[PDB]
């Protein structure tokens, strides 16, 4: 349904226009939370949180 | 050698030339481009008015 | 208890293989101008020998072996 | 110019924030910062440094107010217009041991100890710099080597005679987390927070570095897809040239 | 016609950006000019929202730059954005000036081109110096000692031209103040010598790696052009973006981070790496007067280029020894920058003598020799007789 | 408008190239073309095409001054050591 | 006090007024705080202290 895919998304440049912002602002939000997610991650014991966690037991 | 014997593009030429699918194909990367440009731009602008908002030494004076 | 733990690793690495010949080479310079400094008259040389050189190859072999495995230690 | 003028250069260690994906180890600072505030803070000065960006960081909220009460500072001046001491809020800095430069020049034989906020960056080779400084105080100085009366040796200081005496001798500081305080050990901690203290930025800086290179690798290849499929119908022209008849 | 063909400022966008016929063959090198010109605006905007914080004081300079990288909200993404984009700035502008020395894109039509990008290039080795004064720390008290001490070496009226630029008795308030207010002004003198150059350079059209004529197969800007931009645009922000996230202060000299104090010397008074050349070929020439007429001639003798160039072909794509002596030459600018950065001891001032004398008589007397053999040569191997 | 000097490009349609007879174009769609086609082969074959034909002239001059530096720093490095201290007074004085 | 002289009193006759006040000096060698008499870069100083 390639036509179908064509003529909904990328026949009318506006609906085109708004489906990059649309898709950018769920980029954003969720790339954001993936990389934060993923940097929290790989420093486990280094930071505050840890740290405070370490004090409070 | 005639005008209308067109040379050979064969090799550069698709298979399939599906109008849909080939035009999906290169609009699907034209719209990733300026999908990953307008998170950008947002981010950047985001980041000059962020500077200009406030700081840190008259926000512990607040 | 705990004694310092780079300490431990510059006496674990003057007891090697490079690091003998290499305090064997600023003891060397060490007792040459200890005995320079005894001469009379040494005040008035104006070209006084230093083993800064003996010690900064000796302490530069310490720093490049002692350099990765102390952070290991370090808590 | 020679090998002691330009001093030892520093070995590299393996820091725990040396990498593109690393952090601060945060309790690292906390360390760091007790020792700064046993050993450190009598001749050294953290004038850049305020009470609240430690907030969060190594200390908490309720933490970093009691230090700061620990300290006094100037107040506006009273009704009479008299001068006022006040104790110290979050928004203050932390404040040197000597007000002012001469009385520095006094207490530590004519040299001046340097403000410890930004000397991380400010001295070539950084945190293995400062930890090898901090270490490499030799009990005896390589025979031959004249020093000066008040100016120990250390060869990592360009000119081999630092006047900082050596300040880091085992089991001085009691560890909050019972950490075993050696002198490595607590040189490592302050070269931590020293670091801190000239880059807060840091983590922030590497995260959204992380960000940044992920959407600029991701939009530089699709520039490069883009701007192919823009000149393919360029690239991929032929010419031919039956040559025309003449008049 | 189209409307932005018959509107007064959509047909100068349209004439310079979106039709603008460009040579089919033109490579990645042509992307520098593009690139030189987000630098600047990358520059220009970066340097506005931190003049909104910067103090210009001599008691406030590093502590309000300090402030800046501390309190400032993203303050340090300014902060390092503007000086690893000023030693992009320059990197880029040495790939641009060298394209036009290999491509050979001084000579004859574009003459006045070539004039115009050595304004700029004066005008932006000024910019650069007086910001990097404006940080006051070590390196930009004693680098501003020492290139305004250089004027002191001129005979009639040279302390009165050194009193006047210090604005005092030595690099003081007045001269912090000078030089933040001419580092604001210098850039926008700078964009309309770019809209100049963008004069001059459309008056005749760029040229092509051949050298040969590009008026037959040519191809507009936009749609082409535009993306082969796009393309080292986002390169360049991709290792502009490593460089200020990750290693933010490789480029920079890390005595800067010591206050400006003028009782201390800090043993190696070096400026920043992309004036270390210059510097070297100041500090060759045993003389202040005749050191510093010597790297204001090393700046200036790119205008002796079109002149000098015996050439009948325009560019070195098919030249061996013109090749290999621009090679020569480029590699001898690297190892003038390399004397520059270090002391003045016994293999560097013969090594930096030489190759200050490398690089002006690459201008002067390999050029025309060079350029003579491969006419002659050209000849002669195609002429039977 | 009031007209400029004679120059070597003119616009669309009357650029001042020679006249052309019998050159033929042909080009065929880029939504009918493979974009990426052939980088593989030229990213192994016409990329060593292309340096071995243009690596000489920046690796011998780049060889040249490389060794000069490494030699002047080897040099200098020997001079302000402790064994050559005659020779350092000697080319100093 | 120098934008006095040669204008209502003479160069010898400011100095004797800006010695009649006392301003702060630089602090000694022992980092204590010191005073200073006036000269003529100095300014005319007011009443009070805030
Ligand atoms: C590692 C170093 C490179 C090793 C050699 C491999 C590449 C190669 O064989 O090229 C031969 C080529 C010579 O062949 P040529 O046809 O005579 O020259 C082509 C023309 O220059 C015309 O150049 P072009 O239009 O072909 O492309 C311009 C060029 C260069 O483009 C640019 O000049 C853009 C400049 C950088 C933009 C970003 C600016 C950032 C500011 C800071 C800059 C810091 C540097 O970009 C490339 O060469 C891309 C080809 C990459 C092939 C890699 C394959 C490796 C083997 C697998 O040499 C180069 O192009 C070297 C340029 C890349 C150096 C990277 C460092
Ligand atoms: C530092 C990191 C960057 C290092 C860059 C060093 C090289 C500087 C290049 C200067 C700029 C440039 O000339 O690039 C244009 C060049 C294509 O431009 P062109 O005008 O066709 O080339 C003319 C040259 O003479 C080319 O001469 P040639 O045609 O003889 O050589 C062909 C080959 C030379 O061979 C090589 O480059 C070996 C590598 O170049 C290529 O065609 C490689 C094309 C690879 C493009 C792949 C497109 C991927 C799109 C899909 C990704 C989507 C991302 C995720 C989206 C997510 C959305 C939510 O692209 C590259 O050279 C790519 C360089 C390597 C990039 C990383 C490859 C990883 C692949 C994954
Ligand atoms: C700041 C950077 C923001 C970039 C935003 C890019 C964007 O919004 O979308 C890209 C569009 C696509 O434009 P296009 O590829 O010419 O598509 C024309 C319409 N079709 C053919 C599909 C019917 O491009 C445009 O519509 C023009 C906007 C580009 C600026
Ligand atoms: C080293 C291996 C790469 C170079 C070797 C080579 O030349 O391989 C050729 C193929 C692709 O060849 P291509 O030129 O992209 O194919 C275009 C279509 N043809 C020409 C067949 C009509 O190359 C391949 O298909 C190999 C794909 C390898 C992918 C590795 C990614 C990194
Ligand atoms: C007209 C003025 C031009 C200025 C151009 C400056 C940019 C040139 C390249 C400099 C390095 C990369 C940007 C760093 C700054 C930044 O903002 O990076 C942070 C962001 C993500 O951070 P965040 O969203 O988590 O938070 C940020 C605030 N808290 O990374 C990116 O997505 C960068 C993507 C680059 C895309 C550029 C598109 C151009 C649009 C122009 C408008
Ligand atoms: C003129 C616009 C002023 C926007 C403003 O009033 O900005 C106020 C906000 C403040 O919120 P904050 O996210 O800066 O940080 C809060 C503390 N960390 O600025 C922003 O970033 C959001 C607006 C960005 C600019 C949008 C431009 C496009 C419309
Ligand atoms: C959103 C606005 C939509 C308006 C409606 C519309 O887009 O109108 C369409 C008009 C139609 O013009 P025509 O030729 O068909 O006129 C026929 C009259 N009978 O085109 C225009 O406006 C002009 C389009 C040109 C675009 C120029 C882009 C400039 C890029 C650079 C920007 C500046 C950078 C400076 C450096
Ligand atoms: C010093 C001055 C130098 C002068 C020369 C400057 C040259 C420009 C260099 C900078 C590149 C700008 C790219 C503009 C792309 C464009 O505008 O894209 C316009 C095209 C027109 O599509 P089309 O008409 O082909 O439509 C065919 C069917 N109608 O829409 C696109 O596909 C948009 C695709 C996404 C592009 C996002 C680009 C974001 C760039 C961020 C960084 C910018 C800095
Ligand atoms: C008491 C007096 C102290 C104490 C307790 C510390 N320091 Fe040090 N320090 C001191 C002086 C007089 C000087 C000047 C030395 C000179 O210039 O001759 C210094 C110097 C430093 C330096 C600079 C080294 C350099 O310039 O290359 C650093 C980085 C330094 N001091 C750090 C430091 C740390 C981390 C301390 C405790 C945890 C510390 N000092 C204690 C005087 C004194
Ligand atoms: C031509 C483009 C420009 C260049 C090449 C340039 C270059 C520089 C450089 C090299 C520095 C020193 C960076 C450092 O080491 O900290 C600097 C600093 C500075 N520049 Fe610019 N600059 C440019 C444009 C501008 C403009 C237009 C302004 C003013 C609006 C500006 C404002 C500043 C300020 C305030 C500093 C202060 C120190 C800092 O925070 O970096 N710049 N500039
Ligand atoms: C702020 C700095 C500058 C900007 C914005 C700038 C801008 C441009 C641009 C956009 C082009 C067209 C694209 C290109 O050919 O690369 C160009 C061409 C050119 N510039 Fe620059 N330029 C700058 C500095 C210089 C310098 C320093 C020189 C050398 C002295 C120079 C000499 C040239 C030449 C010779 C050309 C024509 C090259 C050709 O097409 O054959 N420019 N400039």
């Amino acid at each position: 349904s390639f036509s179908s895919l064509y003529k909904t998304f990328f026949k009318r440049n506006a609906v085109f226009v708004g489906t990059i912002f649309a898709g950018a602002f769920v980029f954003q939000t969720v790339f954001d939370t993936a990389i934060t997610s993923w940097y929290e991650n790989h420093n486990k014991g280094k930071l505050w949180k840890d740290v405070k966690a370490r004090i409070a037991a | 050698k005639s005008t209308y014997r067109t040379p050979n593009f064969d090799d550069v030429l698709k298979e399939n030339n599906d109008a849909d699918k080939g035009r999906s194909y290169a609009y699907f990367m034209v719209g990733a481009m300026g999908l990953l440009s307008s998170a950008g731009a947002k981010s950047t602008v985001e980041t000059f008015i962020s500077s200009m908002t406030a700081t840190a030494d008259v926000l512990a004076m607040a | 208890e705990v004694t310092d733990q780079l300490e431990d690793l510059r006496e674990h690495f003057k007891n090697t293989e490079e690091g003998k010949a290499l305090v064997h080479h600023y003891e060397e310079c060490a007792e040459r101008v200890k005995i320079q400094q005894q001469q009379p008259g040494y005040a008035d040389l104006e070209h006084k020998e230093d083993c800064v050189e003996e010690f900064f190859h000796l302490q530069h072999y310490l720093d490049t072996a002692t350099a990765p495995r102390l952070f290991d230690k370090l808590k | 110019m020679t090998a002691a003028e330009h001093g030892l250069h520093a070995p590299a260690y393996a820091w725990s924030h040396n990498g593109p994906f690393e952090t601060f180890d945060h309790a690292s600072i906390r360390r760091g910062y007790q020792v700064y505030r046993e050993v450190c803070a009598a001749c050294h000065s953290l004038d850049r440094v305020a009470w609240r960006t430690l907030v969060g960081v190594s200390h908490t909220n309720e933490e970093v107010r009691n230090m700061a009460e620990e300290f006094e500072y100037d107040d506006e001046p009273d009704e009479q217009g008299n001068p006022k001491k006040r104790p110290g809020k979050l928004s203050d800095y932390i404040p040197g041991p000597y007000p002012n430069e001469q009385a520095a020049r006094a207490a530590n034989q004519g040299a001046l100890p340097p403000d410890l906020s930004l000397i991380v960056k400010a001295r070539h080779g950084g945190c293995d710099y400062i930890f090898s400084l901090l270490t490499g105080y030799p009990d005896e100085p390589p025979a031959g080597v004249a020093l000066p009366p008040g100016s120990n040796y250390n060869p990592y200081f360009p000119g081999g005679s630092i006047a900082m005496a050596r300040v880091l001798f085992d089991d001085m500081v009691e560890y909050e987390d019972g950490t075993p305080a050696t002198t490595s050990q607590m040189a490592k901690d302050v070269t931590t927070f020293l670091n801190w203290c000239a880059e807060p930025e840091h983590d922030e800086r590497k995260r959204l570095g992380l960000k940044t290179v992920i959407i600029l690798s991701s939009l530089y290849l699709l520039s490069i897809w883009v701007k192919k499929f823009k000149w393919a119908g360029i690239k991929t022209r032929k010419f031919v040239f039956n040559p025309p008849k003449p008049r | 016609m189209a409307f932005r063909k018959s509107n007064v400022y959509l047909s100068l966008v349209n004439s310079y950006i979106i039709d603008s016929p460009q040579p089919s063959s033109i490579n990645y090198w042509w992307n520098m000019g593009s690139l030189l010109g987000l630098c600047l605006v990358i520059q220009i905007v970066t340097g506005i929202f931190m003049a909104m914080h910067y103090s210009s004081n001599i008691e406030l300079a590093f502590s309000s730059v300090e402030h800046i990288m501390r309190d400032v909200h993203n303050g340090y993404i300014l902060r390092y954005l503007h000086a690893n984009g000023a030693s992009f700035f320059f990197m880029v502008m040495f790939m641009h000036m060298a394209k036009g020395l290999y491509y050979g894109s001084y000579r004859s039509p574009r003459v006045t081109l070539w004039n115009v990008g050595v304004i700029i290039f004066i005008l932006t080795i000024a910019t650069a110096f007086l910001g990097y004064c404006c940080v006051y720390g070590q390196m930009s008290h004693w680098g501003a000692t020492v290139i305004t001490n250089l004027f002191s070496a001129i005979p009639f009226v040279g302390n009165d031209i050194v009193s006047w630029l210090w604005g005092g008795f030595s690099v003081s308030n007045p001269t912090i103040q000078r030089f933040f207010a001419l580092h604001y002004l210098v850039p926008f003198i700078i964009a309309a010598m770019v809209i100049m150059h963008l004069m001059a350079l459309h008056i005749h059209g760029s040229s092509n790696p051949l050298g040969i004529t590009g008026n037959l197969d040519r191809i507009p800007m936009h749609s082409y052009f535009i993306f082969k931009d796009l393309v080292t645009v986002f390169l360049f922000m991709l290792i502009l973006a490593l460089f200020v996230f990750y290693s933010p202060n490789t480029l920079g000299h890390p005595d800067n981070y010591i206050p400006g104090n003028p009782l201390v010397t800090p043993a190696s008074i070096v400026p920043e790496w992309y004036l270390l050349p210059f510097y070297a070929i100041l500090r060759s020439i045993p003389d202040k007067l005749l050191g510093v007429i010597t790297m204001f001639a090393a700046i200036l003798v790119l205008l002796v280029l079109p002149f000098t160039d015996r050439s009948v072909v325009r560019g070195n794509t098919f030249k061996v020894l013109s090749k290999f002596f621009f090679f020569i030459f480029v590699f001898n600018f690297v190892l003038l920058g390399q004397i520059g950065a270090c002391h003045v001891e016994v293999p560097y001032v013969l090594m930096g003598q030489i190759a200050t004398f490398i690089y002006f008589a690459y201008f002067l007397i390999i050029v025309p020799v060079i350029s003579t053999i491969e006419n002659v040569l050209f000849y002669i191997g195609r002429v039977n007789k | 408008g009031p007209p400029s000097g004679k120059t070597y490009m003119g616009w669309w349609g009357h650029m001042g190239g020679p006249k052309q007879k019998g050159i033929t174009s042909y080009a065929v769609s880029p939504y009918a073309q493979k974009p990426l086609q052939g980088i593989f082969h030229n990213a192994v074959f016409n990329s060593f095409r292309r340096f071995k034909s243009q690596f000489l002239y920046v690796l011998i001059p780049a060889g040249i001054y490389w060794y000069w530096w490494k030699n002047g720093n080897e040099y200098n490095e020997f001079l302000y050591s402790k064994a050559g201290r005659e020779e350092l007074e000697r080319v100093n004085v």
